[PDB]
């Protein structure tokens, strides 16, 4: 019973409820592909639109091999503007400690409390936020550990969905704007969730 | 220098909303 790759698997499906609310509250897709969904017992959007979908479900089923060996630092929704400048950055900050610690309390329970906290943070983002240039785009970059071993084909996991190293155009954001939005540690994540913004 | 995927993310035409929001609902 590998309970990193426990971890894992609550991180993929939170990171895809969260990547869903991102481009809902950011408006990075019309609001009618959107629907009121309930996940960690909180109000959520998710897309309806079954390629944008299976897109972010390639993504991440294709980070979780790294999430699994603990071998990511961030992950990263970047949102570009129409020149394919980043306009914000939205930063998962991602270790699990170096023991895991399972209580019988309740596992789930308490990282989906924890989780919550993450979406309703998201959730209001968008009264500190400035609203984005029409046009944008959205991309997920992954920071992998400072001593990871061939990730570059440890993450091509979905055929024909392939992966690349990112441009400094792709990150490229002197002296952004910094909007803590929740850090939670528990005994099994330690997540940090930030958006950078530019100046 | 992070990692991405080379697919960018599906162009979601007003057209397609509204099918979206019409039948998926």
């Amino acid at each position: 019973l590998n309970f990193g790759q426990v971890v894992a698997d609550v991180l993929c499906e939170f990171l895809e409820v969260a990547v869903h609310l991102i481009l809902y509250v950011r408006e990075v897709y019309p609001v009618g592909i959107f629907q009121k969904r309930k996940k960690y017992n909180v109000p959520v959007q998710m897309s309806c639109h079954p390629e944008l979908n299976q897109y972010i479900q390639d993504t991440l089923h294709c980070v979780k091999p790294l999430l699994e060996k603990n071998d990511v630092e961030k992950v990263v929704v970047v949102i570009l503007d129409k020149e394919h400048r980043p306009v914000e950055k939205f930063v998962f900050e991602i270790t699990q400690p170096p023991l895991l610690s399972i209580s019988s309390d309740s596992l789930l329970s308490h990282v989906e409390q924890l989780l919550a906290a993450f979406i309703l943070k998201i959730s209001v983002c968008d009264d500190v936020l400035d609203h984005n240039p029409p046009g944008c785009t959205f991309t997920v970059l992954v920071h992998t550990r400072e001593a990871a071993t061939r990730n570059m084909e440890k993450i091509q996991v979905i055929k024909d969905f392939p992966w690349i190293l990112a441009d400094e155009q792709d990150v490229h954001m002197h002296d952004p704007r910094l909007i803590p939005l929740k850090t939670m540690t528990s005994d099994i994540l330690k997540m940090q969730l930030y958006v950078e913004e530019r100046a | 220098l992070p990692l991405r995927p080379k697919r960018s993310p599906p162009v979601i035409s007003e057209e397609a909303a509204e099918d979206v929001k019409q039948y998926l609902t």
